[PDB]
């Protein structure tokens, strides 16, 4: 009985352009555990995204929170790519920086 | 800390 | 205030490539404090904040080989699970399993907890009173019994009664300087020029705890009967938690569209509105 990821890309304090930051990926209500999370910028691969540890919450449903160090300039584009066995079409959120 | 579960299903 | 020490044990079979993967992870509230993962070099029970760095090394020793016999444990309630179920290996199974204490506006014991789900689904769980159990299927009502038979919920019973409120005491004492306090929402209302002649007022909220919220908004004081994006609470990875409610309206008739915010941090209701 399998569970669909569910991606949600933002800054963790308001995106002022220019200054440094987090950027947040946030995996939820999925099932099993296994899970890639790589986070981008402009197509390429961020080298020291910080996992959260396999947890759940109340109704099992599990949970991932990556995140890493960014300063989001006047375009380069940010990402969030996620690979499951829930889904054989890697799901592709990218960064608003109104939502 | 945690315990050492005691009982198996 | 109330708070609550709880536990969550993961453990996933992987046919072919070894050995079932186990996961234990600690929570003070919703601060993430301690772990264990088999997917490791020699794994050992390691802190996941500053402040359980300070606790006596013989600590992780304890939980170390605790954690491993958990391990092997949760190894046979994977295998028995295959026997029970008719199912057969190869195939990827998990485990998970809440177990913790949840305490009220005093140092005694509201709410104990000891929990397991396989695949997706509840399996077996003790009852509020820490003597009963409840079977979801015909499979867990075999291992019900087990436990009743024996009495094995005198076990989990002592230990949520006692020790782990204890435990769940010296953690929100230790990391008294850092877990979050109760905190009140910041919120504005930002406009987005959406496409056809009609403005996309986003309503924020912003630096809360806990993440229990409600934004709502509302037309001309009334239940609003458009519709609303509303994307669920989410962690800002400081320890507080963000989300939005948007409403679509069309251009010059912002004023009449107020958001309602509603956090137990804020003593008084807020009400927002465009500028």
């Amino acid at each position: 009985i399998q569970k669909t990821p569910q991606i949600q890309v933002y800054s963790r304090h308001p995106p002022e352009n220019g200054k440094p930051n987090i950027l947040n990926c946030y995996v939820t209500q999925f099932h099993p555990p296994h899970i890639e999370i790589q986070m981008l910028k402009n197509g390429k691969k961020i080298p020291k995204v910080e996992m959260s540890d396999m947890s759940f919450s109340k109704d099992w449903s599990f949970y991932i929170l990556a995140h890493t160090e960014f300063t989001p300039t006047e375009t380069d584009t940010y990402a969030c790519r996620v690979k499951h066995d829930s889904m054989a079409e890697p799901k592709t959120v990218y960064w608003d920086r109104d939502m | 800390s945690e315990f050492l579960l005691e009982k198996r299903i | 205030g109330p708070h609550s020490l709880r536990y969550f044990h993961t453990a996933v079979s992987r046919p072919g490539l070894g050995k079932p993967r186990f996961i234990s992870v600690g929570y003070v509230d919703d601060t993430q404090f301690v772990r264990f993962d088999s997917d490791a070099e020699n794994p050992r029970y390691e802190p996941r904040v500053r402040w359980m760095e300070q606790v006596e090394p013989e600590y992780w020793e304890r939980n170390t080989q605790i954690a491993k016999g958990n391990e092997q444990i949760f190894r046979v309630n994977l295998r028995t699970a295959l026997r029970y179920y008719n199912q057969s290996a190869g195939g990827s199974h998990t485990f998970q399993r809440m177990y913790g204490c949840e305490v009220g506006s005093d140092w005694r014991l509201l709410r104990g907890y000891e929990q397991y789900a396989y695949d997706g689904c509840d399996y077996i769980a003790l009852n509020e009173d820490l003597k009963t159990w409840t079977a979801a299927d015909m499979a867990a009502l075999i291992t019900k019994h087990k436990w009743e038979q024996a009495g094995d919920a005198e076990r989990d019973r002592a230990y949520l009664e006692g020790t782990c409120v204890e435990w769940l005491r010296r953690y929100l004492q230790l990391g008294n300087a850092t877990l979050p306090r109760t905190d009140s929402p910041k919120a504005h209302v930002t406009r987005h020029s959406r496409p056809e002649d009609k403005v996309t007022l986003r309503c924020w909220a912003l630096g809360f705890y806990p993440a229990d919220i409600t934004l709502t908004w509302q037309l001309n004081g009334e239940e609003l009967t458009q519709d609303m994006e509303l994307v669920e609470t989410r962690p800002a990875g400081d320890g507080t938690f963000q989300k939005w409610a948007s409403v679509v309206v069309p251009l010059g008739k912002e004023q009449y569209y107020t958001c309602h915010v509603y956090h137990q941090g804020l003593p008084e209701p807020l009400t927002l509105r465009w500028e």
